[PDB]
DNA sequence: TAGTCGGTTATGTATCTAGC
DNA sequence: GCTAGATACATAACCGACTA
């Protein structure tokens, strides 16, 4: 029983199956539905396809949905559980494969995959496929080998192309597709089909109490002043993305760290605190809107105390507007005429109770549409869900009074057969398409959008239009004249402008020897192998025991990041690694790498990193160091460092282990016994030559008397410690 | 006791080396930090001005000294090409490369290189526990593929190190958790000459 | 009429995920009468209780729990003219349930109990 | 036995895909008229926020802003 | 709140014991 | 004489606990 297609989806599916391309839907308009249609289309053992950007929950949901549908040869997930020697078989079976990215890059580069039998690839969240990504690397490899299969890319989120960083044409080139399909919400087909199956919706605007209005205005004015100051100090930060109405949203945090992280090496003292104050003020706005009053009072008092101790909130917390905020909060909880209390509750709870009363009265007589129908209350986070449950069960007065007292100083089995109310924490950021899942597990007659976002509105629209004859009623609770409303409206406007720009861009777009590098297997969680391969150097992954990259037969590069370098020097690993590299390779190299999104700066006492570096390079005179600002420069240096030398090879670099022989001129001693000797107590850097030259092996060292040990060592304490260590016993 | 060559009089780091005595003297390397430790200097802007200076210095230096450091100062905003070319030249001419971003760092490098002439490497070794059982189980781990579990198994089975050196290959192999490979490695580690013949 | 219902087991409420298999090409679900519904859970009474047992003795012991009865090993059962096939998947979403007719909290089992039925000869 | 992936030709695979899609396009859904829901007292005692989510109305620029947030 | 240290996690690979 | 499963470890990147 294949999945029936909505009226507007058949045209889309036919277009995408005719030619490869990138599909951009309006937010929430069922991208998982299209992905699943293709998954069910390609479940045969005579063709294998791969799906790229999927979370485990989505994978499990798709697999189980196909299983319930009555399909054979379900898709498989490939992880560390199926080892390399056993992976090839599951590749040759066929069907849809949900492999991760590390596994896939390794298997593509090492040619452990029927890369001539792959028929195509399905990419989820194609707006994430930017250059310098693992999935871009996988696409590059597959297209270099196959050149015959298909590539179909899907995405919600037409906004993610609207930011000045990512470009739709650049991504469409990264995906090798060369064709753009746009299906917005105002498209004629989708709007025409959706306007016939509308759900009955009632939206309530609840007005906030005067003190809530006062606190919100005080917070907004403080935030406006702080933003003005932060902009004034630094004149580059004048682009419209950081306006006031764009700085009340959740996604604002990321954008600020886009502009200020590069310049955070030279940033001032003050402008390192105004950003914090922005963070706390946005947190305060969210706290005021979402949770109750005593929690707000507690948070404000915590801020006051912390400023009393460390002096953190100096830029505010003493102005007149902050004192207005404080007196308003304390007027919301306290009342001083030895104490007395008021404890008002925000109107959203009362509106929700009235809605629930109407629902219960309806269900009392609801018999015409079968039984009663169930209610689903979608909240914004787990804290709000728990608060709603506590409020509903206990009541307003007991809940508030117990919260105040806590925070401050004081039948065995059967069918339910009754309507249920289920509280669901939306968590819009994590996985937007979770409501749909709940909407299918428990089918509600009424949905109460307590905290609403655009994607959930579209999802409820689709869930209703997917069942032609069953109705539902959507309550839509929102605060009138608050930040909630403003965030919703800005989201609407941004989406519309992004789609218009995309359509205009497409409309204007229609008019137009061999060298290798043996790379360790642990290095593929990094951008460097991809950048090396882009130039035209092939990679041969292998699990080396000495070093990371083998540019030539005698050159072993060990890559170290700055934090890694400091940690390794402090621990003791780098010394052993250097001794091994110098023992087996003639021209070892240590490559110290910096991060581009960080200053190009490495920032007497033994604790000083320069001291350790100087000591290390003084002890290993043949060690060479390379400095590189970013992996993009490192790859070019790697190319320039092998201009005429011969290439390396695996199966001998992999054979450089402990049991192999060292360099012809590196050490006159056996590495094994020498390393074993230096660890037992009683032998130091200087004396070891004497015990090594006067004696043959460890066995002879065991048979010696303490007099000869005192003779050779020249120290009595060292000799006695040796004699105790060698000839002691466990039971003693 | 640093014999600074008098060619770099106009260098703002000579004012930054205070924790050590330095005197002028006509020697070929730029700063002679004791026996078998020389140095040169290069400010990246000056190198940009003349791309022939440092190549000539390195070519004419010779191959006398064991360690020949080359510490440079970064001042320009685009060092990637200069850093690449310097790294290539240093690799091809057998001298290490050290980066300092300011005169104080270069002076500190000078002081550290002079003061550490015979400093032992005890600073960089790993902190090793002095507990007797821990020391023994750490010394027996230095052979490949042998872990702490069989280390303690052999500890309980044998007790003393003496007969552990005395016991033969097969006698080692009989113990649980220790097959032919571990037995071969351990026997060869114990009964091999310190010197290579 | 066939719709997804909820069963109670002591302090827990399991939300069963009922599915209906069509009668050949021409689909219909009306035959799954309410009289054919309730006794169904009796057929699957014991199993659910068994599931509600181990979970508790895992939760008291402070470690995660694994299915031991899942899609790889379903439960084929025979009733009065209908097939039964029941899995036990994970949900990963923290639901909360309040009975409005008594406005009292009721814990939800954190596992989705999907059962599929079909008519027989 | 060798797996079917290497055995079956590609053109037969394309023919099977065409059969599958031609089957997919044909599962047309049944249509029934939605029974009415009882009227809500809350409505009787202008849902422009929801009905603006269609992004298809006039919705001049000033309609995307709220007065109290000035 | 931000720098630093330490634990956790995902993939691989020898190596031994039990069973063939 | 030849093969399957399980223990210990290696390693680099990432997240949380501390802490100033
Ligand atoms: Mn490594
Ligand atoms: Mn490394």
């Amino acid at each position: 029983a294949m999945a029936p297609l909505l009226e507007y989806e058949r045209q889309l599916v036919l277009e995408l199956l005719d030619t490869d391309g990138l599909v951009v839907c309006a937010r929430g308009l069922g991208a998982d539905r299209l992905l699943y249609h293709f998954l069910q289309l390609h479940c045969h053992p005579a063709c294998l396809v791969l799906v790229l950007n999927t979370q485990p929950a989505e994978e499990e949901y798709f697999i189980n949905q196909l299983k319930i549908e009555g399909v054979e040869h379900l898709p498989r997930r490939v992880t560390n559980e199926i080892t390399s020697n056993s992976r090839y078989e599951v590749y040759t079976q066929g069907g849809v494969i949900f492999a991760t990215s590390r596994i896939l890059v390794v298997d593509f580069l090492t040619d452990r995959i029927p890369s001539d039998l792959i028929t195509g690839i399905l990419v989820y969240r194609a707006h994430r496929i930017i250059e310098s990504c693992q999935e871009a690397f996988i696409l590059r490899l597959f297209r270099q080998k196959n050149k015959r299969g298909f590539i179909k890319a899907f995405t919600d989120n037409a906004v993610a192309f609207d930011t000045g960083f990512c470009h739709v044409e650049r991504v469409m080139r990264n995906l090798f597709v060369r064709k753009l399909y746009l299906w917005p919400r105002f498209h004629v087909a989708v709007n025409s089909f959706l306007e016939q199956h509308k759900p009955e919706v009632v939206e309530i605007h609840v007005s906030m109490t005067p003190t809530m209005l006062a606190i919100q205005t005080a917070i907004l004015d403080i935030l406006n002043a702080c933003l003005k100051e932060l902009k004034c100090h630094n004149p580059s930060l004048e682009v419209e993305d950081l306006s006031l109405e764009n700085a009340i949203g959740k996604p604002f945090d990321k954008t600020i760290r886009h502009y200020l992280d590069p310049l955070w090496h030279q940033l001032g003292a003050k402008t390192k605190s105004l950003v914090q104050d922005l963070k706390i003020l946005r947190t305060l706005l969210q706290y005021l809107s979402q949770y109750d009053c005593v929690t707000f009072l507690n948070l404000l008092e915590s801020l006051r105390a912390t400023e009393k101790a460390f002096g953190q909130n100096s830029g505010w917390l003493f102005l007149d507007s902050s004192t207005s905020m404080f007196i308003n909060a304390r007027a919301r909880v306290y009342h001083l005429p030895k104490k007395e209390l008021v404890l008002e509750s925000n109107p959203k709870w009362e509106a929700l109770t009235e809605v629930l009363k109407e629902i219960e009265a309806e269900n009392k007589e609801s018999e015409a549409l079968g039984g009663p129908g169930q209610v689903l209350i979608c909240a914004s986070d787990d804290r709000t869900c728990s608060q709603l449950r506590d409020y509903i069960t206990l009541g307003a007065e007991a809940f508030l009074l117990r919260l105040y007292r806590k925070t401050f100083e004081k039948a065995a089995f059967g069918i339910l057969k009754e309507p249920l109310t289920i509280i669901h924490p939306l968590l819009g950021c994590s996985d937007p398409y979770a409501l749909t899942r709940v909407l299918h597990e428990v089918e509600p007659r009424y949905v109460v959008l307590y905290d609403a976002e655009l994607t959930f509105v579209r999802q409820l629209e689709i869930y209703r239009a997917s069942r032609p004859g069953k109705p539902l009623r959507v309550y839509f609770l929102i605060y009138g004249g608050s930040t909630e409303e403003q965030r919703y409206l800005t989201a609407l406007r941004k989406e519309k402008e992004a789609f218009e720009k995309l359509i205009r861009e497409k409309a204007s777009m229609v008019v137009p020897t061999q060298q290798s590098i043996v790379v360790d297997m642990r290095e593929f969680r990094s951008e460097l192998p991809s950048l090396i391969h882009r130039r035209g150097i092939d990679i041969e992954p292998v699990t080396l025991e000495v070093g990371d990259y083998i540019l030539t037969p005698e050159m072993c590069v060990e890559r170290k990041s700055i934090s890694d370098l400091i940690g390794s020097l402090n621990n003791g690993r780098l010394y052993s690694q250097c001794i091994s590299m110098s023992r087996y390779y003639k021209r070892p190299v240590l490559l110290i790498e910096f991060d581009p999104s960080k200053p190009f700066s490495l920032t007497i006492s033994s604790n000083d990193i320069s001291s350790k570096l100087t000591l290390l390079t003084l002890h290993f005179p043949r060690l060479r160091i390379l400095w590189c600002p970013s992996p993009h420069a490192t790859a070019e240096l790697f190319e320039e460092l092998k201009q005429s030398k011969p290439q390396p090879d695996a199966a001998t670099a992999l054979a450089i282990t402990a049991d192999s022989e060292t360099l012809p001129e590196s050490e006159k001693y056996n590495p094994g016994p020498q390393d074993f000797l230096l660890k037992m107590p009683g032998v130091n850097a200087k004396n070891c030559r004497s015990l090594m030259h006067h004696v043959k092996n460890i066995a002879e060292l065991a048979a010696l008397s303490q007099d000869e040990l005192t003779s050779i060592l020249g120290n009595a304490a060292n000799a006695k410690q040796l004699y105790d260590f060698i000839h002691t016993s466990f039971a003693e | 006791s640093i014999i600074v060559s008098p060619r770099q009089r106009g260098n703002p780091v000579l004012k930054f080396v205070r924790n050590v005595p330095w005197e002028f003297g006509d020697v070929i390397p730029d700063y002679v930090l004791g026996q078998s430790t020389c140095a040169l200097f290069l400010s990246l802007r000056y190198h940009n001005l003349h791309p022939d200076y440092i190549h000539g210095r390195l070519q004419s230096l010779g191959k006398n000294f064991a360690l020949r450091v080359l510490l440079v100062q970064v001042d320009v905003k685009d060092p990637q090409q200069a850093l690449k070319e310097l790294a290539k030249m240093c690799i091809l001419a057998d001298c290490t490369l050290i980066l300092a971003w300011s005169p104080e760092e270069a002076g500190r490098y000078l002081e550290t290189y002079k003061a550490y002439e015979q400093k032992p490497a005890d600073l960089l070794m790993e902190k090793l526990e002095q507990d007797f059982v821990s020391r023994v189980t750490e010394c027996l781990t230095t052979v490949k593929s042998v872990n702490k579990t069989d280390s303690q198994t052999l500890l309980t089975t044998f007790g003393s190190l003496e007969q552990l050196i005395a016991a033969s290959r097969e006698d080692l192999a009989l113990c649980p958790g220790l097959g032919p490979q571990k037995a071969r490695r351990l026997f060869d580690v114990l009964h091999e000459p310190f010197l290579k013949v | 009429a066939s719709k997804k219902f909820a069963v109670k087991c002591g302090n827990f409420a399991v939300l069963v995920d009922l599915h209906i298999l069509p009668q050949g090409s021409n689909k219909d679900t009306s035959w799954f009468s309410e009289q054919k519904k309730e006794e169904v859970c009796l057929l699957l009474k014991e199993t659910i209780d068994s599931r509600v047992q181990e979970y508790l003795e895992v939760r008291k012991q402070h470690r995660p729990s694994n299915a031991e009865f899942t899609r790889s090993n379903p439960l084929s059962l025979k009733g009065y003219g209908f097939q039964i096939t029941a899995y036990f998947l994970k949900r990963g979403i923290r639901l909360r349930c309040i009975r409005s007719t008594q406005n009292a909290e009721l814990c939800v089992f954190p596992d989705r109990f999907v059962v599929c039925v079909s008519q027989l000869a | 036995s060798p797996p079917l992936l290497l055995v079956q030709d590609s053109e037969t695979t394309g023919r099977q895909i065409e059969d599958r899609v031609a089957l997919l396009l044909s599962e047309e859904v049944e249509l029934s008229s939605t029974p009415p829901l009882p009227a809500s007292r809350i409505l009787k005692e202008q849902s422009f926020l929801w009905e603006g989510s269609a992004l298809t109305g006039a919705w001049a620029m000033e309609d995307f802003y709220t007065a109290r947030l000035v």
